[PDB]
This record gives structure tokens, C-alpha cells and sequence, in this order.
RNA sequence: AACUAAUCCUAGCCCUAGCCCUACAAAUAUAAUUAUACUAUUAUAUAAAUCAAAACAUUUAUAAAAGUAUUGGAGA
RNA sequence: UCUCCAGGCAUACGCGUAUAACAACUCGGAUAACCAUUGUUAGUUAAUCAGAAUAGGCAAUAAUCACACUAUAAAUCACCUAUAACUUCUCUGUUAACCCAACACCGGAAUGCCUAAAGGAAAGAUCCAAAAAGAUAAAAGGAAAAGAA
RNA sequence: AACUGU
């Protein structure tokens, strides 16, 4: 919130946090996991990685078939500005 | 960083938190007047914490403004402010300011400017009274309490008779 | 619910509660970013559970059963963690190439060291921010004296090393 | 000395054309090191009331040339009654009018132990009202006229048609008017206005009226009547009576006027507040007038009659006003018929606590030297209209 | 949660949404004697009254009537073998009807 | 001693009240000149509802009160005029003190606690209260109204009992002035009164309480407030008499009191019956204070235009009813 | 043969040689470590003296030629 | 329960867990009992108690129960006119027999209320030494009472 | 002078 004049606090409703509570009906992931289960390897996900997986197969396509120029850039999934979206990977503005 | 301990936005006769802001360009248009000879009133006669002399209350039309007192100020007396310069001889009442021009030689003077519109700035303490030298034309000597004697013109103005504790010089 | 803050009647009164291994980072990258979301959670409940029959037990000056259960939710927990933000960490590189998800820059102290600066958000600029620019990033004439002292410190601290190993190998030359 | 000017102030790289000088912006903080670099204008993106500052008076929509002069309740006229009737265009008669001392005469009016429950009012006005051993004007005065009036109000038994009046809060009473090509407004607001279905009767016969006509408003010239007077530049043209249009009671009985300050200096003299209610009287009537005859500028056939009531607890004053014309543009012709009863004092003193002068109770808790009279005087006031 | 920074607030800005909460609380058995409805908790010091109502009210689907919080002050008169005083973590009590 | 807020928040307010007071409070009135109602409806003045639209005034800098303002205004003048058209029914309006906004002051000591700590560990000590109140309005009369109910009167219900603390429910102890008003001095004649006027805020108001979820608390809030200011006020009346812990009363004290949310209008009747409520002085009383309450009504529905709709004569027969009561 | 005590070897260091150097979150110069506006923001003149001249005053160091010559209260 | 003594309670400041319960009997109290010690656990709950927009216009007349009444040491923002904003209760303080004096130092330590209803204990035991200190009593006498200069 | 174990 926020103190205006005269020594009196004014609750901000959009500074207060609202606690996203995600519905566990459903949902089979628990605390802990089986013994029976195998351990996991762990590969950490990298922007190759990403951009392997999802952009390269329609660039792929697309520069094969000759459609593929600067404009559509945006199409295969770049953003030319974090505004606009709730959650801005540069700077960050959202909470965990 | 500094900052005078006289910074009150309003000129103002009600004591200040006490001291009271005074004036000492004493010819300055009133209100509701044409700059032109006008008259006030010695409304009381106070004490200046501030100021060796005390101050004497003088109001005219709708300014009321605090200014040193003479050796004769009391409560009620009439004063007048002019700027003309008087063809004859000016009515001198004790506290009157007029142009040196129209006082005659040999009056006692005090609240002088040394030069016109600088405001009063010498024989402002008590006792302190200048004597009108020598009066020529335009011009006019006053004796400041300095001992220094200058020559002005006569548009300065300044405010006959002595100052208040007219045995301040005198004092054992 | 209130049942959740505590552990399963059951169980109460056993010396132990069976439970499985942590989750693994690689299953969680496996899972989706709303199965992550609502994992969390999941883990979360746990973790505040076994939380609270702990503090009960410090109380009652008791142990806790199976304490490796919280040990290993806060184990998935932070393998979640790391997996979410690999996933944005990834993707603000691609779309912006900033290695950080907080502005910032390398500045000069007033002790003349080279530091990294994390950037602040400002309703105002800095140079209408007399504070902002009130802070000092300047390094003063002095520093220079201090900055040949770091260097001969920097030896000094080698040679104090040196002088630490030559004791250890004295007693392995002696003991063997 | 006096000083001309504030007495605290007392006791290269750019020239080069085509190239621009390296400045600390891409540093993004100061170093001395570096150039001071030009930064434009600053744009928030929002408005913020902390850092808003107030368009200047001129560049308002609403500025005019001609200067609006208003009055309101701390404006002290410096001729005090003189000014206020010029800019009213008003003729004083001394005294009540002559209806209001007949009514308290008949003794149907005058309460029973009138005397001894104003005494025990006032006792309970000033002591035991409050846990407090000495209560200050700011509390007792409030309280003293309002149990007066529920006092006065309690003669309803008598007389049922004083069942037909009642009194609101914070009414707000405003008119524009000209005198001699000037600007005028007064502006009031706070304490009641008693307001009853009916205009109050008219104290002046047509003949009468018509007489004002060789009385002539004194002038005290050079002084410009406008002196002691808030002078507007941006203003906005109203009438108001204190109440919305349809009110059920029109017209207004009384207009009262409270001063509380405990201490002479923060109290407006006696001659100050009377010239404080003529003209926000004055206001309330020509309000009146305006919206029954619109804003036309005429002699009034049928006068109408306001009373005004200013106290501050201890000294009482009694203000009745006619308005015969709605023509103030000129300074003669028929002229508005006030009443003033001044100095009314219903005690000269009180003490809250006992005064014991050598083991003597010399003042009890009491007030000293009462006078029913100045209750009398109220009285018919509020009677005034019914009886 | 701790230990993060928030999004600052503006004018027409949005509303703040924890999507993640790393707030961890722990039911207390009452110290002193209260209320059969009213519940002690050990929450973060930076948590505040209302977080915690709709922590209860959001997470735990709890209905909250009325908090009561106190901030109790680690005791530092400890201290270890080398007399270094230690600090027992402040820990905030929330009393919750 | 504690500090005792007579319109407070807290859960079972009203019945923690009671305890400390030694009050039973039964649901509903206490047992048991034409004037045109239908006059009465209008003449209760809507009028000041019709000048709220027309009494022009300053507008309120902060916009938040300017809804509780309204209030204030409407009530004030309701209540003036209501007095002067009741009073010629009943004579002992003509007689009757109105006081606007003063306080009422009781102090009063119900069981012992013993230190659990300090220097003083283990010395017993009384429990202190202190209850403070400024009702909106209140009559005070010369002469003490009618009892509802002979003294020693019994019911079975119990007064409630508190397993906690004091301080366990939001309490806080302060040393000070110890004070017992009746809104009026003792040199004042009218040492008794017929009917206390009270105003809820609007945190405490219907709206906010259900989005609160302390809807079940509304009608608490009007007990509380009730039971506090009217046991208070009743127990300076008795003292100003010269009964005190030690000399109970030997003629029943009673008084009425009216709380309003301003719209909703609530009845409260109160008899005080015992002054001995120290452990000492009540350790062998067989007598107890009895409050009777009423559900809060609306008095109408809303004003358009210039005037009111939805007007309840019900309630306003109450305070009908009530004011024409007078002793016998 | 008893008490109080005593017993010990690594804790580490020193000098040359070698070598220049380029070693979490959160909060912070505001009141440092206070998550957002206040208030603009800023070191340093010969180094001297002590000291030696038994005090003190000009003065007083900081490869061979060679401690040769000059200089110097011709004295340290 | 008895005998006797008579600055007590709140806040400020400072202190910072010395608070409370349990368990210990080594160390701390200049001795015990018991803890102020040692270990462990608990604690102080506040919408009411406390802390944490702008530009213009305009002001003569102390207080003292403020009336009379004087005096000298000379003693008080408001409200108008415009502009801007538009629905709020979070955060923090709350324990104690406590502080400044190296010490559990016969010292120092602000304000409000009240003067016992609050708050306390001079006696480790025995003996009745001398000598010494303090207090009380004096036959006759009065420098070998409170009066004068 | 009185007063008192001076």
C-alpha cells in the first residue's frame, strides 16, 4: 500500500500479491516420487535447445521453399519488444 | 546552505515569532494612491527586540507598516510621506518624510538614503540625529553618525527630527 | 484444509513413514510448464506439513518421524525451481540475448574496484534523481595508493601460501 | 541596510561545430570526469497530483479582465458599517423594527421562569455541560445558542404555528450584484438559517419604500469600496439562497452567525461582524429576489424581510434587513431598510469555577450581571413572523 | 515470497499476481492459552496479515475471521565457544480466529 | 485497567461485555394522545432528507465522509424536531435535556487476576475496566423512567462466561483518569434520561461486513454497542444518587437506548439492578442487570427526487412508543 | 610412586630465489548496506620537522675514473 | 498466620531476553536457602496505544477563570480564489526484578498520579571480654537554655 | 547570663 498525507495508510489493491492456487484435482506428480523409478539425467534446456525443438523445423521448411524474409522473423516467433505481455523477459516485471 | 532567518513572504505589523518587519524606504505608494504626497498614522509606539531604537507603528490608507521612531513619536501623531519638492517651505511635523529640497537648512534629519530610493540605512540607531549642513538647488548635505558628511540630491529622502533615546549619545 | 497441515492419523505414533525418492530434474523438464505450476504446489503442502509436525515435535522436544521427507520435497522443489527457470532463462536469451533477467553493468566504486551493478527501477530518471546521482561511482585521486597495495596484498597473500604448503610437506618428508 | 535583492544571495568542447561532446548519459550516473549532457524534457506518462502544479490564473478559461470582488467571513472591512451600506445599498434605521418589540410585550410570549431556565441554561451552556472545569468558547458558545433556540423552540405549545419553520446546517448563501460599475460578491456559508413556509412580514409600507428614494449612501472617498475585498480574476456568476430550487421553506427567518474564538484578537469586533452580517444578509435577500423576479433590475413591489442573529456567546447582536430593490446598479433611488440592535449582552462575565477571596465565596459558579432583556430581545426574533 | 524482488507499481499498472508462493508456514500448538477457534502460526517475517488471510483463504480454502501478529526478538545473549554472540532467527506468531 | 471501546470489532463482543457487566440480555422489547401517524411519517422530517438535496454546504475534502456526513446531518435534525412534536403528548420531553455528541463515562471492577511476573509476582490484583462512549444523542430527565420489570426479576438464562483472558480477545490495560459521567455533571438537574442515540461507522456498517464474512456480527455489534454504553450510563445515574459497590440500588435503574447502521434502526432497554460487581462486594448477590434488545429495522428504503420512499411507520412507532412513555 | 606441576611437534613464520599484475537471493554511499523521487555531486602545493653539526643559524647521504676535485658555520 | 518498616504505580530514557516453565548443583550470588547461575523450551497479539498535492488573494488590538483592570520582560496556519487527485488498515513498537557508574557498587537517574488499598524486612549462630564508637540517664554543682551587648 | 557529664 501506500501513505498519503496526513499519516494514513491507503491499501493498493494492485500492490496487494493475489496467490495463484494452481487445481490439484487430477493431477498424478505427488511430493516424492517411486524407489522403482529410474533417476534422471539431467539436461538442462538451453536456447539451442529451444530453438532447435521449435523454430528450426519451420525455418527449415520455409527457407527450402523460398518464403523466408526479416519481416516474417516475428512468424517463426521472435518479439521485437516485451511490451505487451504480462510476463517480460527483459527486464523482468512478474513474480515468481 | 544558509538561509536568512528574515525569509516571511508577507510584510506583516502583527509580531512574528517576537519580531516585526520593518520598512525603511519610507516613500513607498500605499495602496489605493497615486504616487503622490500621503499621510499616515502613528498607531503605537513599540519595542523593537531586534533594534536598539524602538519602532513606532505608522498606517495610512490600507498598509499598515512598522518604522523607526523619531525623538517626539507617540500614539496618534500624523505623518506625512511626500515626494514632491515643495516651491515654499513644506508643514514639518516631527517623523515626516519629505525631499530635502523642501526642508529648510539646519533641521535635524535621520532615516536618510545616500542615494534616492536606497531607503534608510544611516542614523537609524537611538539618539542618532543628521543635520542638514548646507542646501543648495538640488543638492544637500547630510551629516551621517559616521561624522561623514555627503552630498546628495535633494529627491533623498529623509525623516525629520532625532531618533528615540534622545540621550543614547549621552549615556554614562 | 486443516488435514493437510498434518500428517495422516495413520501414521501417527509409527516410527517412520514410507516414502519415495525426490524427483529428478530431468522428470520435471520431461513434465509441462502448467504440470510444473501445479507441482510446485503439490510439494509445497508437503514441505509446510512435514514443516509443521517438526516445529510440533521441537516443542514437544520429540523427533521427527522420517525426516529425509522433507529433505527430499525440498530437493523436487528445487529441482523445479532450476527447471522453470531454465525454460525462461532460454527463452529471454533468444528473444532479447540478455544473460540476465535484470538490467545491469559493470561500475567503478569509490575504492576504485571494478564491480557489477545491478540496474533499479525508477518512476524518475537519474538525472532527475539527485539521490541516484547523490550515490558515488567514482573512484577518488587517493585509490591509487590503495590499488598498488592490492597488488603487492595479492603477492603477499602468495607467498603467505607458500610458506603454509612448506609447512604441511615438512611433516610428509618426515612421515614418509 | 535595506537590501534591494534577497539578502541570502549577499555575502569550450561544445563551441566545436559538427562534432558533439562526449557527456556521463551513456554512463547513466555522474562523474566529473565527463561533460554535463542535455536531457530533454522528462515525460512520466501519468499525472501526478504531488509533483502537479496549477495552471497559471490567466491561462484559465474562466479569467476576466474586470476584477471580481468577494467577500467572505474573515474579509474586515476597514470603514465597517460605512462600506458595508454603500455596497448594500441600504438605509439604517436605529433600532429593532417596531412588530419585533411588540411581540415580546404580550405576555403570552414571555416563557415561564424565562429568567431562571436561560440561567440554568446557561450554567449548563458553560459548566455542566462538560467534565472540563473551565470550557472555552469554542465549546459553550456552540452549545449556548442551541439550547437557546430549543428553549425558544419549546414555545411551539403556545404558539402551533411555529411548527412551520425549521433550521438547516452549512448553508451557503452567495449573490453577484454591481454598485457604481463595480463588481461586487459576498460570499457565506456555515452556521443555520431558520427557514419557515412563509415571508417574513414586510416592515415598510410601498410609501415608505418609495421614501428611501432622498436617503443617500455616504461615500468615503478616496478609499475605493472594494477596499478589504478578495479580488478575483476567475469567477463564475451565482445566486444562492442556501437551498436548492423547491425548498418548501422559501424564505428565510433568520440568518445566524457564530464566533467561538476564545481569545479577543482571534474574535472579530463587534462593529466587524455586524458589517459581516449585513452583507451576507444583504446576499441571502437579493438571492431571494433574483429567483423570484430573475435577474432583471427593478424596484421590488413586495419587500423581503430576513433577519440576521451574530453572538459569540457572551455579547448578543440583532440584525433585521428589508429588501426593497433588486436596481443596485445605481447608488440612489429606493434603498433596502435594515434594523440593528447592537451590544446585547446577555452576562458580563462568568466564572466557571468558584471564586473564594479570604475564605469568602465572593462569585459563585454562575453568570454575573444576566440580563433577561437580551433573551427577551432574541425572543422576538424568533417569535417574529408568528405571533 | 521471500527473498525476491517485486514489480514496482504505477498508475493503471497491473495487478500483482504470485504465481509461485515460497512463503512456507507452520501450525503452532498455542504458547499461551487461547481461543479454540484462534490458531497460532510461525510465518516469514516479510509476510504480511493479509497475506496470510488469503494464503489460508487461497491455498488451504480456509475461512479467517480475524489476525492478531506479534514479532518475537531472537534472544542474542548466546554466544559460542569463542564468545561470538548468536542470534536466535526473529520469528513472526500470527494469531488467527 | 482495561480500555473498553463500546463499539468494537471483536467476535462475541456483546456477550465478553456481559460477562465483565454481569448482564443477561433477552431477545426482544422488555415486558410491558393521537398524533396522525401518517403525519408523523412526514413530519419526522423528511424534509432534512428533502434538504440534503437543497442544503447546499461545503463539499467534504476527503470524499469519504461525505456519506457518513449525510448521516450525521439527516439524524441531528430528525431528532430536533422530533422532540418539539412529541412534546406537547408528553410533558416530560418539555422537561427533557438533549445532549448532541457527549461522553458517558463508567467505571466498574469484576473479578481478580493474579501477577504472573515481576516484582510484584503473585500479588492479586483487580480487574480494571473502563468503558467510554460519545452517543450521537441522548435525553437526560429530571425524574427516573418507569421501571420495566420489578427489581430481583429472575430468568433462567445465564450470563455468558469466558474460558480466556481478557487480553486473549484484543484488550489492552492503560492507567489513567478514573471516570463515571452520566454525559452531565452532578450540579446538572436532570441526573436521569429517556433515550440514547447511537450511530454505527461504516467499517462496522451491513455491506462490509458481509464481504468480511462477520455478517453473523452485525447484530453483535449492535449488543455490544448497547450493553456497553447503556450499563455505563445507567451506573453513573445511581452513583450521582450515592449508591455504589458497597451500597446497591435499592429502586431499579432503567434506560433505553436506539442504534442505528443509517438506514437500519435497532431498540435497546436496559434495567440495572446490582452495583456490586466486585468479587467482594458480589461475592453473595443473588441479583443481576437485564438488557432487553430488538433487531435492527430499516426506517425507509431510499430517497430520489425531493423526497422519501419506502418510509417504515413501524419503526418510528417505536420511537413513538417509547417517547410517550413517561413515569407513573 | 604425589601433590601442585612437568613432558612433546607442528600451529606457523623469516630471507633470498623465482615470478609482476590483468582473482546465492536480497541490500547498499540516502542515516552505506533502508526494494521507487527528498539533498545534487568532489582529493591535493617543495613534505617538513625531528635528527647531525655533541647547543644553534647556512648547511645535514637517503663498473672504473673516485672518495680524486671542488663545495661547505672549509664543519657535521 | 504473627511482629515491625514506609515512596509506591505508570510513561520517557537506557538496557536487549536479564523475562516465564522445566531440568541441573559444577561455575556465577563475594555464604546458604533459593536463583539473578548452567542446559533446554516457551514468550510481547492494536484502524482505537505508539512510530513510520499545487498557484494566487488577505491578516493592526497577548496572557493571567479575561469581564473590569491596568502593566512591561511585549507575550497568535486560518479563510477565500483556481488547479490536481478519486474509495483505504499494511508495515513497525509491546517481555523483565532492566539503566549510567570495572561489580547484585549505601552513588547518579526526567515526567504524571497518588501516600498506602501500593511496596517492604534491621536478627548466619553463640558469647556478653577488655579497649574503642554511637545512643540514652545524672545526686550536689553549673564553663571551675534559645535570652544581652 | 542561662543551659547542660565540658
Amino acid at each position: 500500500g501506500i501513505y498519503t498525507s496526513d499519516r494514513k495508510f491507503v491499501q493498493i489493491k494492485e500492490m496487494v500479491p493475489e496467490f495463484v492456487v494452481p487445481d490439484l484435482t487430477g493431477f498424478k506428480l505427488k511430493p516424492y516420487v517411486n524407489y522403482r523409478a529410474p533417476a534422471g539425467i539431467d539436461t538442462p534446456l538451453t536456447a539451442k535447445a529451444l530453438f532447435q525443438e521449435t523454430v528450426a523445423p519451420a525455418i527449415e521448411k520455409d527457407f527450402k521453399e523460398g518464403t523466408f524474409d526479416a519481416n516474417n522473423l516475428e512468424k517463426y516467433g521472435f518479439e521485437p519488444t516485451q511490451e505487451g505481455k504480462l510476463f517480460q523477459l527483459y527486464p523482468k516485471n512478474f513474480p515468481r | 546552505k544558509f538561509v536568512s532567518w528574515k525569509s516571511r513572504t508577507k510584510y506583516t505589523v502583527k509580531p512574528v515569532k517576537n519580531y516585526r518587519m520593518i520598512d525603511f524606504l519610507r516613500f513607498r505608494p500605499e495602496k489605493e494612491k497615486a504616487p503622490e504626497p500621503f499621510e499616515e498614522k502613528v498607531v503605537v509606539v513599540r519595542y523593537d527586540p531586534c533594534r536598539s531604537a524602538d519602532i513606532a507603528l505608522v498606517a495610512g490608507g490600507s498598509r499598515k507598516r512598522w518604522i523607526i521612531a523619531t525623538e517626539n513619536m507617540k500614539a496618534g501623531d500624523t505623518i506625512l510621506n511626500s515626494n514632491h519638492i515643495g516651491r515654499m517651505a513644506v508643514a514639518a511635523q516631527e517623523g515626516d518624510a519629505h525631499p530635502l529640497g523642501a526642508l529648510p537648512v539646519g533641521t535635524l534629519i535621520n532615516n536618510v538614503e545616500s542615494e534616492p530610493g536606497r531607503g534608510a540605512q544611516y542614523i537609524r540607531a537611538a539618539g542618532t540625529c543628521g543635520v542638514l549642513l548646507r542646501k543648495v538647488n538640488g543638492t544637500a548635505i547630510i551629516q551621517l553618525p559616521s561624522k561623514r558628511q555627503m552630498q546628495v540630491l535633494e529627491s533623498c529622502t529623509a525623516t525629520v527630527g532625532r531618533v528615540s533615546n534622545v540621550n543614547h549619545n549621552q549615556r554614562v | 484444509g486443516l488435514e493437510e497441515f498434518f500428517d495422516d492419523p495413520k501414521n501417527w505414533g509409527e516410527e517412520k513413514v514410507k516414502s519415495g525418492a525426490s524427483w529428478t530434474c530431468q522428470q520435471l523438464r520431461n513434465k509441462s510448464n502448467e504440470d510444473l505450476h501445479k507441482l510446485w504446489y503439490v510439494l509445497l503442502k508437503e514441505r509446510n506439513m512435514l514443516l509443521t509436525l517438526e516445529q510440533e515435535a521441537k516443542r514437544q522436544r520429540l523427533p521427527m518421524p522420517s525426516p529425509e521427507r522433507l529433505e527430499k520435497v525440498v530437493d523436487s522443489m528445487d529441482n523445479v525451481d532450476k527447471v522453470v527457470q531454465e525454460r525462461e532463462d532460454a527463452l529471454r536469451l533468444l528473444q532479447t540475448g540478455q544473460e540476465k533477467p535484470r538490467p545491469g553493468a559493470w561500475r567503478r566504486d569509490i575504492f576504485g574496484r571494478i564491480v557489477w551493478h545491478k540496474f533499479k527501477q525508477w518512476p524518475i530518471p537519474w538525472y532527475l534523481n539527485k539521490r541516484y546521482n547523490r550515490r558515488r561511482f567514482f573512484a577518488m585521486p587517493y585509490v591509487d595508493r590503495f590499488i598498488r597495495l592490492r597488488i603487492e596484498k595479492h603477492a603477499r597473500i602468495e607467498a603467505r601460501k607458500r610458506s603454509l604448503q612448506k609447512k604441511k610437506e615438512k611433516i610428509l618428508h618426515a612421515k614418509f | 541596510a535595506y537590501e534591494w535583492g534577497v539578502r541570502s544571495t549577499r555575502k569550450r568542447v561544445y563551441e566545436i561545430p559538427g562534432l558533439e561532446p562526449i557527456t556521463y548519459e551513456g554512463k547513466k550516473h555522474f562523474v566529473p570526469w565527463l561533460a554535463r549532457p542535455i536531457f530533454p524534457p522528462w515525460e512520466r506518462g501519468w499525472n501526478d497530483p504531488r509533483f502537479h502544479r496549477a495552471a497559471p490564473i490567466h491561462e484559465q478559461t474562466l479569467y476576466k479582465e474586470e476584477p471580481c470582488y468577494i467577500f467572505h467571513q474573515r474579509c474586515r472591512l476597514l470603514e465597517g458599517m460605512k462600506q458595508a451600506l454603500w455596497l448594500t445599498k441600504t438605509k439604517l434605521i436605529e433600532g429593532l423594527p417596531k412588530k419585533v418589540l411588540s411581540l415580546v410585550d404580550d405576555p403570552a410570549n414571555h416563557i415561564e421562569n424565562q429568567e431562571q431556565r436561560v440561567l440554568d441554561i446557561i450554567s449548563h451552556a458553560r459548566l455542566w455541560h462538560s467534565t472540563e472545569d473551565i470550557p472555552k468558547r469554542e465549546t459553550y458558545c456552540p452549545l449556548i445558542v442551541d439550547s437557546l433556540i430549543q428553549l425558544c423552540k419549546s414555545q411551539i405549545l403556545k404558539h402551533p404555528s411555529l411548527a412551520r419553520r425549521t433550521s438547516a446546517q452549512n448553508c451557503t448563501l452567495a449573490t453577484t450584484w454591481n454598485r457604481e460599475s463595480l463588481l461586487l460578491q459576498v460570499r457565506g456559508t456555515s452556521s443555520t438559517i431558520l427557514s419557515a413556509k412563509d415571508p417574513l412580514p414586510v416592515i415598510a409600507s410601498r410609501e415608505e419604500v418609495e421614501a428611501t428614494r432622498s436617503h443617500v449612501l455616504e461615500t468615503f472617498y478616496p478609499i475605493s469600496p472594494t477596499i478589504d475585498l478578495q479580488e478575483c480574476h476567475v469567477y463564475e456568476v451565482k445566486d444562492d439562497t442556501g437551498f436548492q430550487e423547491g425548498y418548501p421553506y422559501p424564505h428565510p427567518h433568520t440568518l445566524y452567525f457564530l464566533e467561538k474564538a476564545n481569545l479577543r484578537p482571534q474574535r472579530f469586533l463587534p462593529e466587524q461582524l455586524r458589517a459581516k452580517m449585513l452583507l451576507f444578509a444583504f446576499a441571502n435577500a437579493l438571492a431571494q429576489a433574483r429567483l423570484l423576479y430573475g435577474n432583471t433590475a427593478k424596484v421590488l413591489e413586495q419587500p423581503i424581510v430576513v433577519q440576521s442573529v451574530g453572538t459569540d456567546g457572551r455579547v448578543f447582536q440583532f440584525l433585521v434587513l428589508q429588501l426593497n430593490t433588486t436596481d443596485l446598479a445605481s447608488s440612489e433611488g429606493v434603498k433596502n431598510l435594515v434594523w440593528t440592535d447592537s451590544d446585547q449582552l446577555l452576562y458580563r462575565h462568568f466564572w466557571c469555577r468558584p471564586v473564594i477571596k479570604k475564605k469568602v465565596v465572593v462569585e459563585p459558579v454562575g453568570p454575573v450581571d444576566f440580563q433577561p432583556e437580551t433573551f427577551r430581545k432574541f425572543l422576538a426574533l424568533y417569535l417574529h413572523g408568528v405571533v | 515470497a521471500r527473498n525476491v524482488l517485486y514489480p514496482l507499481y504505477q498508475l493503471g499498472g497491473p495487478q500483482l499476481r504470485v504465481f509461485r508462493t515460497n512463503f512456507f508456514i507452520q501450525l503452532v500448538r498455542p504458547g499461551t492459552a487461547q481461543p479454540e477457534d484462534t490458531v497460532q502460526f510461525r510465518i516469514p517475517m516479510e509476510m504480511t496479515r493479509v497475506d496470510l488471510r488469503n494464503y489460508l483463504e487461497q491455498i488451504y480454502n480456509v475461512p479467517v475471521a480475524a489476525v492478531r501478529t506479534r514479532v518475537q526478538h531472537g534472544s542474542n545473549r548466546r554466544r559460542d565457544h569463542k564468545n561470538v554472540r548468536i542470534k536466535k532467527p526473529d520469528y513472526k506468531v500470527a494469531y488467527v480466529q | 485497567k482495561y480500555v473498553v471501546h463500546p463499539q468494537i470489532s471483536a467476535l462475541n463482543a456483546d456477550r465478553w461485555y456481559q460477562s465483565f457487566t454481569k448482564t443477561v440480555f433477552v431477545s426482544g422489547l422488555p415486558p410491558a394522545p393521537s398524533l396522525d401517524l401518517a403525519a408523523l411519517r412526514a413530519a419526522v422530517c423528511d424534509c432534512i432528507l428533502q434538504e440534503q438535496v437543497y442544503v447546499r454546504r461545503r463539499r467534504p475534502r476527503s470524499l469519504f465522509d461525505r456519506r457518513q456526513a449525510l448521516a450525521s446531518s439527516i439524524l441531528d435534525q430528525v431528532v430536533r424536531t422530533l422532540v418539539n412534536l412529541l412534546a406537547p403528548l408528553n410533558p416530560v420531553l418539555s422537561t427533557a435535556a438533549l445532549d448532541c455528541k457527549r461522553s458517558v463515562d463508567f467505571y466498574w471492577l469484576r473479578g481478580e487476576e493474579r501477577i504472573p511476573a515481576g516484582h510484584r509476582k503473585g500479588h492479586i490484583d483487580a480487574l480494571r475496566y473502563q468503558i467510554n462512549d460519545k452517543p450521537h444523542n441522548q435525553i437526560r430527565i429530571s425524574k427516573q423512567l418507569p421501571e420495566f420489570v420489578p427489581l430481583d426479576y429472575s430468568i433462567p438464562t445465564e450470563i455468558p462466561v469466558m474460558k480466556c483472558k481478557p487480553d486473549k480477545l484484543p484488550l489492552f490495560r492503560r492507567q489513567y483518569e478514573n471516570s463515571i459521567f452520566t454525559g452531565s455533571k452532578t450540579a446538572d438537574p436532570c441526573c436521569y434520561g429517556h433515550t440514547q442515540f447511537h450511530l454505527i461507522p461504516d467499517r462496522l456498517k451491513r455491506e462490509r461486513l458481509i464481504r468480511q464474512n462477520q455478517a453473523e456480527q452485525v447484530e453483535a455489534v449492535f449488543r455490544a454497542n448497547a450493553i456497553a454504553s447503556l450499563f455505563a450510563w445507567t451506573g453513573a445515574q445511581a452513583m450521582y444518587q450515592g449508591f455504589w459497590s458497597e451500597a446497591d440500588v435499592t429502586r431499579p435503574f432503567v434506560s433505553q437506548a436506539v442504534i442505528t447502521d443509517g438506514k437500519y434502526f435497532s431498540f435497546f432497554c436496559y434495567q440495572l439492578n446490582t452495583l456490586a460487581l466486585t468479587v467482594q462486594a458480589d461475592q453473595n448477590n443473588p441479583r443481576k442487570n437485564l438488557c432487553w434488545g430488538s433487531q435492527s429495522q430499516p426506517l425507509y428504503e431510499t430517497v430520489e427526487d425531493n423526497d422519501v420512499k419506502g418510509f417504515d411507520d413501524g419503526t418510528l412507532l417505536q420511537i413513538v412508543h417509547f417517547l410517550l412513555n413517561k413515569p407513573r
